[PDB]
């Protein structure tokens, strides 16, 4: 088999206070 | 020339999404079942020294019915290798019907369309779906499914419905387990290697045959593998009262004398099931 | 006492493993023996070894070389419950059937499989035979079986064997168990070495008698069967020609003028008498010598395919081997010391004339007590 | 692992004198074993790399 790939979630915080 | 026992083999099946469904059983193939549509208002507030009273409005008692769906299928040999080969052909043939009679039962009473196939509660698309707001990132509005969402999900069952269980793909699970705050710790089963608490207690049973949102377990997304929103994650449902499988006669087996040309033997297998979806209210999906 | 240390370790180290039920027999063993009961001879000679054994009569009794004053008979009671399903075993089979299901097994595959219910208390409650073909056993590490497998994918009841079992205080298991009499071989393996059976030394005469009564069959349908090659000339007008054939045709038992001479004027037709032998298709001289080596190799006299051949194929063949290995095997692990399952050799009715012929020379005799005279042939106290 | 890779072991170690090409005064001694390997279905195991 391809070697896939195995991303996985970053640094998952906010939904609503988005930086400047 | 010194032929093993060894029968690898290397195929699998999925999990079973039938305990849960309430179980009933009929004799003969159609059957029918009352419903209360509404009770309806009774009597108001009237005031006092009235010599009256007022009709209200009557319920409504609805009465349905529901058929059953048979699954058949053909198979056969030639009746000369049988004799002579180095196997059973037959006790792996017919191993080979239920396994594909288990297999598709279970996804048909999930995903089946409407004729001669028993409507699932996916494609039925009446239990309430719960779509998850997007993130942001460098500006970009990618689609993303947090911890934050899941904890909100299963809370938010109705109490008085009473306890509902939840249905996932693993990789759902493995997505939820290998979480990560900002410093780096994680967020469930901090420090030690592994997050794996007994299913039973946080009623969460798991499958493998759902939509499964992080395909092949390569779209946790933060570029270009973002969950694709509009993907199915997870459902909860009281599956005792949400979704119903009757079962009329279990698999059976009949050599088809006739059609079999004194080379080919022919056998005939075939079965009888259904399944509806009851009150569809009791039962919610989550989605991207 | 048991040591649980057997030197049978010299498998399980690379030479075989642990934990993954292996098959008992294997499966050209188990295609022979199943074709072996439609071959005409093999079919014969398995049925009849199987009468045999079928028709002995069972029953629980006190063993003659008691030296154990401490007799295993824990209860009494589970005796004569042993007694009871040794004459009625589980529902639906008796105890002559079982016999023969058994002794069959054995004559295939050299392997005998049962299964028991004993109760909570050492009664056993009903026994089952088992498929030899389709019954895998899984070893311990040491040197031994552990558990037996029966059926591939939903039948997957684990049943302990006799040796791993919860037993009583007194030593008889509480709960299911089987047995897996196995029969021995070269080079050791008790249970790791290859099956024993008559049918490893028939392939090459059985596959000879296969082809010589397959040449018979078809040479039988294919040779013409007529007599009379007759042949007229080259220069007869057709239609003289029809004529002479019909004056010579019309002679069959049965018409115009049957039986009388043939007359014929000129032009000298030439007839000629085919042998057509046809008295040796099946070639008897190399196929009676197939079946008789078929039958010797079961272990059966000639004769019997006369009273004298009769006496020894009971008492050389059947008995050590068939009765003895059955009842020992029985014996070892279905009731306790002192007591155990013995047949009566005064039910098969070729041997009562010996028995009586030894019982009234020894009667005869004087410097002899009268219990021994006595348990020398048979009759215990 | 169980399903994943089969070991094959056929004859394990021997040493035996080698009769022949051995003198009264020097021995040869032969030493040997037959053992194999291969993978059974080889969607059962993973690899990790970077």
């Amino acid at each position: 088999a391809a070697p896939s790939r195995l991303v996985q979630p970053g640094c998952f915080i906010c939904r609503g206070v988005a930086v400047s | 020339p010194q032929v093993l026992a060894l029968e690898v083999d290397c195929n699998i099946e999925c999990a079973s999404l039938l305990d849960l469904y309430g179980q009933i059983e009929v004799s003969r193939s159609t059957f029918t079942y009352m419903k209360i549509a509404d009770y309806g208002q009774l009597g108001e507030y009237t005031c006092d020294a009235k010599c009256d009273a007022e009709f209200g409005e009557p319920g409504n008692i609805r009465h349905l019915e529901g058929k059953t769906y048979d699954y058949r299928g053909v198979f056969c040999f030639n009746r000369k290798n049988l004799q002579e080969a180095n196997y059973d052909f037959l006790s792996f043939m017919i191993g080979a019907a239920q396994r594909s009679h288990r297999i598709n039962r279970n996804q048909a009473l999930m995903i089946g369309k409407g004729v001669n196939e028993p409507k699932g509660w996916l494609t039925e698309n009446c239990f309430p779906v719960f779509q998850t707001l997007p993130v942001d990132v460098n500006g970009t509005s990618t689609p993303a499914f947090l911890a934050q969402d899941w904890r909100r999900f299963v809370t938010s069952f109705p109490a008085e419905y009473g306890e509902a269980r939840s249905v996932m793909h693993q990789n759902v699970f493995g997505y939820l387990a290998a979480m990560v705050d900002a410093n780096g710790r994680f967020l469930f089963g901090d420090g030690d290697l592994t997050f794996t608490p007994d299913l039973v207690r946080e009623r969460i049973r798991i499958s493998n045959c759902l939509p499964d949102p992080t395909e092949g377990n390569t779209k946790g997304g933060t570029g270009q593998d973002a969950f694709a929103a509009g993907s199915f994650v997870a459902a909860q449902a009281a599956w005792k009262t949400a979704f119903y499988a009757v079962e009329k006669r279990p698999m059976f087996f009949e050599q088809y004398e006739g059609g079999s040309s004194a080379w080919c033997v022919k056998y005939q297998f075939g079965a009888e099931d259904g399944g509806f979806v009851g009150c569809c209210e009791h039962g919610r999906i989550l989605q991207i | 006492p048991a040591p649980s240390a057997n030197p049978a370790k010299i498998f399980i180290r690379r030479f075989f493993s642990a934990g993954v039920a292996k098959n008992v027999v294997s499966y050209s063993n188990v295609m022979a023996a199943q074709r072996a009961m439609e071959h005409p001879v093999a079919f014969r000679c398995l049925d009849k070894l199987g009468l045999t054994v079928q028709s002995v009569k069972w029953d629980v009794g006190k063993d003659p070389q008691n030296t154990q004053v401490g007799d295993g008979g824990m209860s009494a009671s589970q005796r004569k419950a042993l007694q009871q399903i040794l004459q009625r075993p589980n529902p639906t089979m008796s105890g002559a059937q079982l016999r023969y299901s058994a002794a069959l097994s054995w004559a295939c595959f050299g392997r005998m499989a049962f299964k028991v219910s004993v109760m909570s208390d050492g009664s056993v409650n009903a026994i089952w035979p088992l498929g030899i073909p389709f019954l895998k056993q899984k070893f311990d590490r040491y040197g031994d079986v552990e558990s037996f497998q029966y059926g591939d994918e939903a039948g997957k009841e684990t049943i302990p064997s006799f040796t791993k079992v919860e037993k009583n205080d007194k030593g008889r298991p509480i709960k299911n168990y089987a047995f897996m009499i196995v029969k021995p071989s070269i080079n050791g393996a008790m249970n790791f070495d290859v099956q024993n059976t008559p049918l490893q030394a028939i392939g090459v005469p059985v596959a000879l008698y296969d082809a010589l009564m397959a040449r018979a069959i078809d040479s039988a349908d294919g040779t013409p069967n007529s007599k009379w090659l007759v042949t007229a000339s080259r220069d007869l007008d057709d239609g003289q020609a029809k004529e002479v054939k019909e004056g010579i045709e019309e002679t069959k038992p049965g018409g115009d003028n049957g039986g009388e001479i043939i007359f014929i004027a000129g032009t000298d037709v030439k007839v000629q008498e085919m042998k057509n032998d046809l008295s040796d298709i099946h070639s008897k001289v190399p196929l009676d010598d197939q079946a008789r080596t078929i039958a010797g190799n079961f272990g059966i006299p000639i004769a019997l395919l006369y009273d004298e051949s009769r006496k020894a194929f009971f008492e050389d063949t059947i008995e050590p081997g068939y009765l003895t290995p059955l009842e020992d095997g029985f014996s070892m692990f279905l009731c306790g010391a002192g007591y155990r399952v013995i047949f009566d050799r005064d039910s098969i009715p070729a041997l009562r004339k010996s028995r009586a012929d030894i019982a009234a020379t020894y009667d005869k005799v004087t410097f002899i007590t009268e219990e021994e005279k006595r348990e020398v042939t048979g009759w215990p106290a």
